């Protein structure tokens, strides 16, 4: 399956 | 006393790209030109717009000031401003923003720039693949994937750039060897995203413009468009949909 | 035996302006041409359309007769009649109206002219300001005000003609000094109206046509358009919104 | 190994005409070209499409094979394929159908041709009147009748071809003497039909194309269109509405 | 009155 | 405040 991630993990 | 003058298509392009993720963003009038970056409330995508001062038919600042602009009312008013109807933005005061075009002078009040959510530090992303192609060919790759699925796969390797979508009865793939891409560094990358945002990003851009794509594996994607014939640079950064095992 | 022939754009312009406030109006075939005036059921606005006989590609009457025409069915059929498709109106009988265009002959029954509400005596208004401008520039002044409010202010003085709209977070003003207006008598006038009607009037007219505006203070407004390239004169009279103290 | 290449407007015309009555039809790749006929679930109308091999910019079959094509997904994908964007259909396998155009290769799975309702034996109709006219003039005769009624009358005799519609307050008639028709055999015929289907048939055709109409009395009607500039022949057969005494 | 017929009668 | 008037007052 797939889970939309958030940009917070990369900032 | 900010006093700028841009074309109509120029203002209409940025306000749309911005308000495409926010309803009120801080606009930065710098020496190098106009800047403004915001993330949507969701925190999934980010937009970074740049307009160097040479795109304006005049750009007069009397100190680099930041203004809190209510993007919705601006976008809403922009549907009047014509494509050729030069528009002059003025901020000779601290409470309102004058927008002039034709025989109309619209005046919307400003927001406390520090009253709006503080913008996101522009990421320091290091991505493997770098694809340069036409925004139109791209917008057509997204439009097609939207009929097959809610998500798509950006797959990069040496044999070209690929965008794929699959349904339970059909599938589609958009492929362009490095030989047909404007530019391509051939790096290996593979991330999945939601067609929803990708289709929303494609709105602020049409065929004839260029697009650089920075793709990695299980990383967000950077979509840098040269809009309004290289006069406006709009970047969209979308978080990936991670394949949950 | 009425036997007229007008262009398609001509019939489509009047039927729209009329049916824009009524669904059945008496049409008067006079010696000087075609006449027809009606007020909406509401009693807020009035339309007066005139088509002198020189706008027709033939106009044959055998006595000045008035017919009760069901404006809705006429307007509804008019969406077929092409812009260049000459249309010939015939009333060689007393029960029906033949509308011919191309290979189609439409026949809608007539109404007892005296069976419809009797039209309003054309007012004898004496207004201070007289502005002559382009309908397009005007239609653009109304379209803009519609985003800000439900009402607008027509303000006239020596420094030009002004149309203003205000919201609780923004405002807009359309100004044209006498130097930019086709004509302007500079009289002082100021009346408020509802953008609703003003936007509905603007439908029957586009950019490139002319518009004379008769404005007074706390009086109705007269909007006389030279439509179909000076071949049709459509006047709209709207009652003002009086500032209640 | 079917390997055909047609123009975009060609595929978009047939898939629309077909899917206009079905959602999955058997397509027949013959030696003489492409064939496919189906009736709607209702059993009121029938469509028969033909594309001789000379309309393709290549047509390569390795035996006359019939494939069950899911018309909905095909039509749905066709909204991408451009009008000038040559499209190549390939079936080098037995499970899927590759549709290539531009940088996109769409792959929809095939259906067991014998899994779909078996098509209707092309009728052996003998009709009195034979009218040949322009599809546009015809599409305009139907569009007009749709405002007056749900049904229309095709009336043929020596004085020309007639199509009539009546309401309780108006009526319309489309007449073209044999002198204005491309062809006309003058036979006497009169059948009534539902504007609903007739308007749906007119979608797959526009002005500039030709149309042969086979009409009889209380019999179905044959509507043979030469679409895509004589490169595609689409026939629609509609059952009549019989006047119940 | 009028009754929409079916194509089955003619095939 | 503002009150939409009617044309009857002027005719």
């Amino acid at each position: 399956k797939s889970t939309q991630a958030t940009l917070e993990r990369w900032f | 006393m900010i006093d700028v003058i841009m074309t109509g298509e120029l203002l209409k392009t940025v306000t749309r790209a911005i308000v495409a993720l926010v309803s009120e963003a801080r606009i930065h009038f710098l020496e190098k030109g106009l800047h403004s970056r915001a993330v949507d409330p969701a925190n999934v995508a980010m937009v970074i717009v740049d307009i160097p001062k040479d795109s304006f038919e005049v750009y007069n600042i009397d100190e680099e000031k930041t203004i809190g602009v209510d993007m919705d009312r601006i976008f809403d008013i922009s549907k009047s401003i014509s494509t050729k109807d030069l528009v002059e933005l003025i901020v000779e005061d601290e409470s309102t923003l004058k927008v002039k075009f034709g025989s109309v002078e619209y005046k919307v009040a400003l927001i406390d720039p520090s009253a709006i959510r503080k913008e996101p530090r522009i990421p320091e992303l290091e991505l493997p693949a770098k694809i340069v192609m036409d925004a139109g060919e791209f917008k057509k790759a997204i439009a097609a994937a939207d009929k097959i699925s809610d998500q798509v796969i950006f797959r990069s390797d040496k044999e070209g750039f690929r965008i794929e979508a699959k349904g339970d009865v059909d599938s589609i793939v958009f492929h362009m060897t490095e030989t047909e891409l404007i530019e391509f560094n051939g790096g290996e990358a593979r991330s999945m995203f939601s067609v929803d945002y990708l289709k929303e990003f494609c709105k602020v851009a049409g065929s004839g413009d260029l697009l650089t794509i920075h793709l990695g594996t299980n990383y967000p994607v950077r979509l840098v468009f040269e809009l309004v014939g290289g006069r406006a640079k709009v970047e969209y950064i979308l978080a990936p949909r991670i394949e949950s095992e």
